[PDB]
């Protein structure tokens, strides 16, 4: 019933840096807000609850404001072990939880560089056609990927897949696999990804001619 | 809501 | 150390029943009221029940209300959560967490409300009325047209995981193995890819190991330039 909003839904720090988290609720819930920490595979981490008070053995760079309707989490100088996904909790009329807020790496955008795939004939036996386009090494990680067959805009036929950002160099890796029948794929001969992202000038389009 | 354990 | 261990997670059929079951240890279990809560990646964290210490109260999020039951044994310091009728929208992590008090342990008043703490490691429930199935393994052969691209495509494969691994793990540096997704068949698919010199092309081989145990599934695919 009562709705939480967490802003931003991801956010870029470095070590040593200053972060708040807002977290906005539906109707008042008094100062019942909690937050918890979450690692990629292991359960969320009690942080804070009445809105400000720690946890016992929550580290003391971890602080907690609001009342109302608008809340605030705020790491003073964040630390490695910080890189994690923050989620509030109102906790006055049932429970409910924000959508979370992912704290990711800080590094310098980077280009993405492109790559496109046909589908192999061994596949086409299998009735379906896989078109690949691959985003290597980029940040940050939001991009817009367009596919294209003979000039037509293919919408509802294609899934994305992101890697968890490169331990070496905080970067990112995207594929965007447009899947097609076999009598669509050979009916048709211009296959185009285009990439668009800050870290280029212009977008990218790689392409292929079936058959060539 | 309420305390749903045994002690306050 | 308090610790609590879901299991009784798996694969279910819809419209069929699936009991889960939470283990606690390093505490009274008795003591304290207990709740379980669900994560899906898209839709987030949600409550679904609670229950009193000694059983003699409990409810539900609506989206559950009369398909799961919550219930415990004490005598066995176990938590159950019955789910009968179970649909897709049931796929989710579901963990298990121990009622907090949210406000100082010291204040005693009306200024009091109670949330939970102490999570488990959570069990996975996944909804489908998809079978075992080992995946088919298809070559991204590097483009003709440096630094040269390439990788495997493994799809149509159920439940996860599938492994992959590159000349039998000698090649590593630069592989990306990407996060399977669900397709609208009810199949996994992800593709692994990696980065080579595009001298390395006539120099070496590169074979993808996939291997899914669910179907004792394994497979090498050499992966060259298409001719």
């Amino acid at each position: 019933d009562i709705q939480m909003t967490q802003s931003p839904s991801t956010l870029s720090a470095s070590v040593g840096d200053r972060v708040t988290i807002t977290c906005r609720a539906s109707q008042s819930i008094n100062g019942w807000l909690a937050w918890y920490q979450q690692k990629p595979g292991k359960a969320p981490k009690f942080l804070i609850y009445k809105a400000s008070i720690l946890e016992s053995g929550i580290p003391s760079r971890f602080s907690g404001s609001g009342s109302g309707t608008e809340f605030t989490l705020t790491i003073s100088s964040l630390q490695p072990d910080d890189f994690a996904t923050y989620y509030c909790q109102q906790y006055s009329s049932y429970w409910t939880f924000g959508q979370g807020t992912k704290v990711e790496i800080k590094r310098t955008v980077a280009a993405p560089s492109v790559f496109i795939f046909p589908p192999s004939d061994e596949q086409l036996k299998s009735g379906t056609a896989s078109v690949v386009c691959l985003l290597n090494n980029f940040y940050p990680r939001e991009a817009k990927v367009q596919w294209k067959v003979d000039n037509a805009l293919q919408s509802g036929n294609s899934q994305e897949s992101v890697t968890e950002q490169d331990s070496k160099d905080s970067t990112y890796s995207l594929s965007s696999t447009l899947t097609l029948s076999k009598a669509d794929y050979e009916k048709h001969k211009v296959y185009a990804c285009e990439v668009t992202h800050q870290g280029l000038s212009s977008p990218v389009t790689k392409s292929f001619n079936r058959g060539e | 809501n309420a305390n749903p354990n045994v002690d306050p | 150390q308090v610790q609590l261990v879901e299991s009784g997670g798996g694969v279910v059929q819809p419209g069929r029943s699936l009991r889960l079951s939470c283990e606690a240890s390093g505490f009274t279990f008795s003591n304290f009221g207990m709740h379980w809560v669900r994560q899906t990646p898209v839709k987030g964290l949600e409550w679904v029940a609670i229950i009193w210490f000694d059983g003699s109260y409990k409810y539900y999020t609506d989206s559950v209300k009369g398909r799961f039951t919550i219930s415990r044994d004490n005598s066995k310091n176990t938590l159950y959560l019955q789910m009968n009728s179970l649909r897709a929208e049931d796929t989710a992590v579901y963990y298990c967490a121990r009622a907090r008090k949210g406000q100082r342990s010291d204040y005693y008043g009306s200024e009091t409300s109670y949330t939970f703490d102490n999570w488990g490691q959570g069990t996975l429930v996944t909804v489908s009325s998809a079978s075992t199935k080992g995946p088919s393994v298809f070559p991204l052969a590097p483009s003709s047209k440096g630094t040269a691209a390439l990788g495997c495509l493994v799809k149509d494969y159920f439940p996860e995981p599938v492994t992959v691994s590159w000349n039998s793990g000698a090649l590593t540096s630069g592989v990306h193995t990407f996060p399977a997704v669900l397709q609208s068949s009810g199949l996994y698919s992800l593709s692994s890819v990696v980065t080579v010199p595009s001298s390395s092309l006539g120099t070496q081989t590169y074979i993808c190991n996939v291997n899914h145990k669910p179907s004792n599934t394994k497979v090498d695919k050499k992966v060259e330039p298409k001719s």
